């Protein structure tokens, strides 16, 4: 329908007035901008001149009535926090917004038996009033009609779930930087949408008042400096650092020598002139790397200066350090898609959902007065519109995955323009895919450009156990990756200096034999570390401890490790080699920014140490190779041995499938438990690897030879035990195979000393293994290791969240939780004093 | 074969005024063989076969009496498979005749042929593996 | 703006827009009504005069509506309120069923895979061919095993013997599609040297050109709402007014022999209840006339291949083309004066008695 | 519960699990089922010399997740650091 848009008349004292009217308002009641012009017939050539005084104020007043549901007060300190309003997300406000920007994601559409989710885009609808208020104060005097939007982004605070339809949202805007530039005034605002006390996401907008400003007294800038890493190598290095008054650590006595420092700095600046700063603050924590690679606060950067000209602290750290950037590029950008988009026929739809009643976008006479190409499409529209594309095609329409998005409004777009926007995968950051996009119009002009961080698919890391170690394994990666070198070298050094061998050598060229030489003063230092290898054995209260290295004593000149094949396949070396290769590889992945935050992990026997080390940094690189190395010496020693060093035990790898299609897991369990009790020997199922396919049993070689033969029988006999269990009684089939057992058990007991296990129909002997580990046989060797572990896995390196819910042990097969519930299951599977007390008095709750 | 039948249909359009006896044999026949079912192909091709007046459709293989053969004449056979009545124009008897007084089949051989217990179409597939009703498949040179 | 799109093809929206139900339901009906009219007008009949020659009528899915409305028809002056009833029903079916379950972005990864596996572009209705109704229901029962109530798929159409149509959310129908993808066999497998019994299932399956899950639990919500709406406008179908049998989609019965509302039935018959097409085409006749959408790709030919040998002769009323087989007939027969316009399909039982 | 207290506890639990892992058997079947089904991993990555635990998790999928995967339309991807560098580091050919 038709309506008044402009009203032109005279006023008192020769003042032309152009009433500029906007009909689309907050309450239906038209608002008006009073434009005033001095008519003066004494200047025939330029009669009309504009009344400039309070011009900005009139424009601001009209924008206020359209944006702000509050009283017109232009008297904020720009420095004061702006509180927003609480905001309940209605089901329908979402419907309207999604449809306005064109986001057809199913996460936002009401479906049966699912709560409706709100688009991260919706943050702007919530915070718009809190944010926009920030460019209004008198001390930031702009012409709102020449206002320009530069950028806007959303950042999700980690751990925060996305906005939902239920949520009530508190909004807070602060204004981070306001700086006068050559070309105009720039205001950087930050929103923080919180929910239920906790902060949920941050919104960033920067606006631009074009023009010439001298406002310097009302200008300020905060910036978050990148983290600077500094490798204190020499003695003068530490001297120069102590020379600066801003370098201020807690204990001055701290040994900086040979540590690595990080400087997490924020610099707050206030201008007083064109180029000269009025004041420069620069503060932040100084941190030191631990062996775990964790970082602990050591002190402070505390700089302060008036009438500055530059930032000395940052300049120092620039030249005297390196700059850690968390973004890591891929090798080549990977194209994702190029997509066709359109701007809306009218802008009213977006304006209604968003609360941006800015006439520039809706009323042609305002657009034209500001000298725009027409009724420009809401930049904010294209933000959400393009974002939708990234959401669909880059995150496979999993709303959840995009956790960061940002947008630069390069140029303007009119309604009914077509927009090819293209999207590539450019790099990684902290496990998230870094995605860059660029949107051009029909005239091939760039109009939009931003980036997005997108979560990787649900990832689980599994760390390999022994058995597959190859000579030279992961030695290629040692040659290319820095992360790798550091891991290996730290370890190789520790091994050289405490046991007198190189784990790199062993891996690089599998040595048939290897002798340690206890040479000079360092030779003798080494051999004591060999001489203190203890294997404790709690047997009925008694602690039977023995030297692991029998022969190394005060008169030994050397020891020698032996292996006919090659020492890389002797577990004491195998284990470090594996743990090392893996920990190195993972740390390269971590360095390329490829490790998802919420990734779950588990390791298989040995790999569980590598897994704990890699994902949770529970121990130093050296602590790892140590623990793992002793774990191997331990295994080598817990079984009685021959002259030729033979074993009374071994392991058999079974496949219930090959015996009979009928032969289940309960059937293999049953069969092995009977041959266990019957022969009074030792067989237990040690590896539960693949259901109905891959199992491993260990124990008495004789018991292994019975089970392997009992099995062979049941196959050629076609004995469905699930069926005989129905037709006969427990005692009936029990005895039935007790007889089968007893005819095979005779045969193997009558066999020579260290029986040679041979192949079966579903049984394969695991050549190599001699210890019945992962059986009960090693329960006595627990409490000497349980102290060894406690001496190497310090309390302070166990950060709970790194493990909770993500770490799948092997004892338990259930995700690490520090709950009464969990603690009990462990006791049940093990019976341990330390645990039992804890379960028993769980109410140690309060400090 | 289903394709083979479709071939005959084409030889049929070839000379629409010429009588062509389409002897549809099955897989359960004597001598030369086929991995094909006796009902599926016919059940499937019948409508097309029947739009050519020059085609005289003849069901063969597995027949021995007027009695088992009758339903294929009524067209009632095709009913077991929820299909419209599908009547045939004639029947051939290959095995059934091998005992007749006037075939040259030797005495001891006629005796051998008789004493073979048959087997329903239900279980002819077993010729490929075991002797089935005293009859196996075997491959020519 | 239907009139606009017609005049300036340039202005016609995407197939994607045209296909979504709220506009596609009513339009399809107009197409059918329009076909009825060229047949009636061109024969020299009134709407009702045409209707009198009919032993009865029936629709498939949303086609039921126009069949009901067609039989309520008498004279040209009166023809238009009959049109109003039909399309104002379709309009509400469309608008309300869309609102109930509106299409949402397909994860491009799925669309990608479903495409390089020669299946369709994922939609709410999948069609499986050469599988038992039992066989099909088996695979769906398995698929549904792993899904929540609101994501489950059911049989929508039993269009025929081994021809079915499952329906539900596109993504869960895609899941059924995967479980099927392993159970089948490459089309040119040549199992000609494999004994019959021992061979592998060959079968076809594709998504259908539709925006909505018809005949599924996804739409039940819009049932009561549509009817509440149908009452708020003039629309209702009294059994008094329908002049010829209108065979129920599920029963196969007449809609006139009905205690309750006939409107409410055909609403629930399109929105919630399956279509047992063969049982709903129980009747016996010489000739079936197809006024419904889509030339020889339409309902006529489907029903024809159901009946083949039984002397029923389908005629596609909306397309002037040519059948090389004379399998069925096209638009022409409905109007021909020669004995060439009276063709009948064979009944093998009689022909070859 | 107090943060420092949680550590102290969680610590000894961690050391317990590691000490006794020595004797108790390796419940890998149960484990795979935790991350395969409870977590619904789409990228399970094996970090080792060769692809042993991978083909383990692969067999497990064919043996048990045949149907689950299909219906729930979840594409799973099983990668070994050993052999699938391209796919882990996101660096392909043309
Ligand atoms: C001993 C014997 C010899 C045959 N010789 C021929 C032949 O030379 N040419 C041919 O087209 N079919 C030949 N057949 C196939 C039969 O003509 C007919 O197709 C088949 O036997 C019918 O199957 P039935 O014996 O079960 O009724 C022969 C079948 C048998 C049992």
């Amino acid at each position: 329908e038709l309506k008044p848009t402009v009203i032109l008349k005279l006023l008192k004292e020769n003042i032309i007035q152009m009433e500029m009217i906007e009909n689309r308002t907050m309450d239906g009641k038209p608002v008006s901008l009073p434009l005033l012009y001095n008519f003066n017939p004494d200047n025939g050539f330029a009669p009309i001149s504009e009344v400039m005084e309070d011009r900005n104020q009139r424009i601001k007043e009209m924008y206020w009535k359209l944006w702000i549901d509050e009283p017109f007060n232009l008297d904020f300190d720009p420095r004061d926090v702006i509180k927003g309003k609480d905001f309940e997300i209605t089901a329908k406000e979402v419907y309207d917004f999604t449809h306005a920007v064109g986001n057809n994601c199913e996460d936002f559409v009401s479906r049966p038996d699912r709560t409706m989710l709100a688009p991260m885009d919706f943050a702007i609808v919530v915070g718009w009033r809190a944010i926009i208020k920030a460019i209004f104060p008198n001390t930031v005097d702009g012409d709102l009609l020449k206002l320009v939007h530069l950028s806007n982004g959303y950042k999700m605070i980690p751990g925060a779930k996305p906005l939902q339809v239920g949520d009530v949202v508190s909004t807070t805007a602060v204004i981070e930087s306001v700086v006068n530039q050559p070309t105009g005034k720039i205001v950087d605002v930050v929103g923080t949408l919180s929910r239920n006390g906790k902060p949920v996401m941050e919104v960033t907008s920067s606006f631009f008042y074009r023009g010439n400003y001298t406002d310097f007294e009302n200008t300020f800038q905060k910036t978050v400096e990148p983290v600077y890493q500094m490798h204190i190598k020499t003695s003068k290095d530490i001297a120069v650092l102590r020379s600066k008054e801003w370098f201020q650590l807690d204990d001055e006595d701290f040994d900086l020598l040979n540590k690595t420092l990080t400087f997490e700095t924020e610099t707050e600046v206030t201008f007083k002139n064109a180029n000269i700063f009025s004041s420069v603050k620069c503060f932040g924590p100084i941190k030191v790397e631990l062996p775990t690679k964790e970082t602990v606060e050591i002190g402070i950067v505390d700089y302060e200066a008036g009438a500055s000209h530059g930032n000395p602290v940052v300049d120092f750290l620039k030249r005297n350090g390196s700059t850690l950037e968390q973004k890591v590029n891929l090798e080549n950008p990977i194209p994702i898609a190029v997509l066709d988009s359109y701007t809306p026929s009218t802008n009213e739809p977006y304006a209604r959902v968003s609360g941006d009643l800015n006439p520039i976008h809706v009323s042609r006479h305002f657009a034209s007065y500001a000298n725009l190409p027409g009724t420009i499409t809401h930049g904010m529209f294209s933000s959400a519109s393009v974002r939708a594309l990234i959401e669909n095609w880059a995150a496979d329409s999993v709303s959840s995955r995009v956790r960061g998005y940002t947008c630069q409004f390069v140029d303007m777009v009119l309604p009914n323009t077509a927009l090819k926007t293209s999207i590539q995968h450019v790099g990684m950051i902290n496990g998230r895919k870094l995605i860059k996009f660029e949107t051009r119009n029909e005239d091939d002009v760039v109009v939009l450009t931003g980036e997005a961080e997108i979560e990787q698919p649900v990832t689980t890391f599994v760390f390999t156990g022994q058995g597959s170690q190859e000579q030279g394994m992961g030695m290629d990666l040692y040659k290319t990756s820095k992360a790798a070198q550091d891991v290996w070298n730290r370890a190789d050094n520790h091994f050289k200096d405490t046991y007198g061998f190189s784990i790199l050598d062993i891996v690089i060229n599998n040595p048939v034999n290897l002798t340690i030489h206890f040479g000079g003063e360092k030779g003798k230092r080494i051999r004591e570390n060999y001489s203190a290898m203890i294997f404790e054995t709690i047997v009925d209260g008694k602690l039977k401890t023995e030297k692991i290295f029998k022969e190394i004593n005060e008169h030994s000149t050397s020891y020698t490790f032996r292996s006919e094949k090659g020492l890389l396949s002797a577990t004491q070396f195998t284990q470090p080699a594996l743990t090392l290769m893996e920990k190195a590889a993972f740390e390269d992945l971590k360095s390329k920014g490829l490790i998802p935050a919420d990734a779950t992990f588990a390791g298989h026997s040995l790999g569980e140490y590598a897994a704990l080390a890699s994902l949770a940094d529970v121990m130093s690189i050296e602590s790892l190779v140590e623990v793992v190395f002793y774990r191997g010496m331990t295994m080598q020693v817990a079984v009685p041995r021959d002259e030729l060093g033979r074993s009374n035990y071994g392991m058999i790898a079974i496949n219930p499938g090959r015996v009979a299609a009928s032969f289940s897991q309960e059937a293999l369990q049953y069969v092995v438990e009977r041959v266990g009790k019957r022969t009074g020997w030792l067989v237990e199922i040690v590896n539960y690897n693949v259901e109905n396919q891959q199992y491993v049993a260990a124990g008495d070689l004789r018991a292994l030879d019975t089970v392997t033969n009992v099995l062979n029988f049941i196959k050629l006999q076609k004995i469905d035990i699930i069926e005989l269990q129905k037709s006969l009684s427990l005692e009936e089939v029990e005895g039935h195979l007790f007889e089968i057992i007893d005819e095979a058990s005779k045969k193997s007991a009558v066999k020579p000393r260290p029986l040679k296990l041979e192949r079966g129909f579903a049984c394969i002997p695991l050549v190599g293994i001699s210890v019945p580990f992962h059986s009960t046989y090693l329960m006595n060797g627990v409490k000497p290791f349980k102290s060894f572990l406690k001496k190497n896995i310090i309390k302070e390196n166990v950060k709970v969240a790194r493990l909770a819910g993500k770490y799948i042990p092997n004892l338990t097969a259930k995700p690490f939780q520090v709950t009464k519930e969990y603690f009990q299951d462990v006791y049940d599977l093990t019976g341990s004093e330390p645990i039992k007390e804890i379960i028993d008095n769980w109410e140690k709750y309060e400090q | 074969s289903i394709d083979a039948i479709s071939q005959v249909i084409n030889i049929a359009k070839a000379h629409p005024n010429f009588p062509i006896a389409l002897q549809w044999t099955g897989g359960r026949g004597g001598g030369h063989h086929s991995f094909e079912d006796a009902h599926t192909p016919m059940l499937q091709m019948y409508s097309k076969i029947r739009r050519h007046p020059n085609i005289m459709l003849i069901f063969g293989s597995g027949f021995g009496s007027a009695d088992d053969t009758y339903p294929y004449l009524t067209g009632e056979w095709s009913t077991k498979f929820d299909y419209p009545p599908m009547p045939f124009d004639g029947f051939l008897f290959g095995s059934r005749v091998m005992i007749a007084k006037e075939v040259k089949t030797s005495p001891d051989a006629k005796k051998c042929i008789a004493a073979c217990t048959g087997v329903p179409d239900d279980k002819w597939e077993q010729t490929y593996k075991k002797p089935t009703g005293g009859i196996v498949t075997v491959r020519s040179e | 703006n239907i009139l606009e799109w017609l005049e300036n093809p340039s202005n016609t929206p995407d197939k994607d827009y045209l296909l979504s139900i709220p506009i596609s339901c009513p339009l399809i009906g107009v197409i059918q009504l329009a076909h009825y009219v060229v047949t009636a007008k061109l024969l020299g009949f009134t709407p009702g005069e045409l209707r009198s020659y009919l032993k009865g009528a029936t629709g498939h899915s949303q086609g039921l509506v126009t069949a009901v409305a067609i039989a309520e028809t008498d004279s040209w002056e009166s023809f238009f309120v009959s049109v109003r009833k039909a399309i104002t029903v379709l309009f509400f079916i469309g608008v309300r069923c869309y609102e109930a379950y509106p299409n949402t972005s397909l994860p491009p990864s799925i669309l990608e895979d479903s495409l390089e596996n020669n299946e369709g572009v994922p939609s709410p209705m999948l069609s499986i061919s050469n599988l038992t109704q039992e066989q099909v229901q088996d695979y769906v029962n398995k698929t549904n095993s792993h899904l929540p109530a609101g994501k489950q798929v059911e049989i929508s159409l039993v269009n025929g013997a081994k021809n079915l149509v499952v329906s539900g959310p596109p993504q869960s129908l895609y899941g059924l599609n995967l479980t099927l993808r392993k159970a089948k066999a490459p089309s040119g497998l040549d199992q000609s040297r494999i004994p019959f019994s021992e061979r592998k299932l060959k079968f076809s399956n594709r998504f259908l050109p539709v925006a909505s899950p018809f005949h599924s639990h996804l739409l039940v919500p819009a049932s009561d709402l549509i009817n509440k709406d149908l009452v708020k406008n003039n629309v209702s179908f009294n059994a008094k007014d329908i002049q010829i049998p209108v065979y129920d989609t599920f029963d196969g019965s007449d809609l006139r022999v009905l205690s309750g509302s006939i409107s409410e039935r055909i609403v629930d018959c399109i929105i919630r209840l399956p279509v047992k097409w063969e049982t709903t085409t129980q009747f016996k006749a010489t000739h079936i006339l197809d006024f419904g959408p889509g030339g020889a790709s339409g309902l006529g030919v489907l029903t024809h291949r159901n009946k083949d040998g039984t002397g029923v002769r389908v005629i596609v009323a909306g397309t002037l083309d040519i059948n090389p087989d004379d399998d069925y007939g096209f638009k022409q027969e409905i109007f021909d004066v020669t004995s060439n316009g009276l063709k009948k399909n064979p009944n093998w039982l009689e022909e070859y008695h | 519960m107090k943060p420092e207290v949680e550590q102290e506890l969680a610590h000894i639990l961690l050391t317990e699990l590691l000490a006794y892992q020595f004797a108790s058997p390796v419940r890998w079947i149960e484990t795979q089922d935790v991350f395969l089904k409870d977590f619904n991993t789409e990228r399970v990555v094996e970090i080792g010399p060769s692809p042993t635990l991978a083909g383990m998790a692969q067999r497990t999928l064919k043996n048990k997740y045949e149907s689950y995967d299909a219906a729930l339309s979840l594409h799973r991807e099983i990668l070994c650091y050993s052999k699938d560098a391209k796919e882990i580091y996101y660096t392909p050919d043309p």
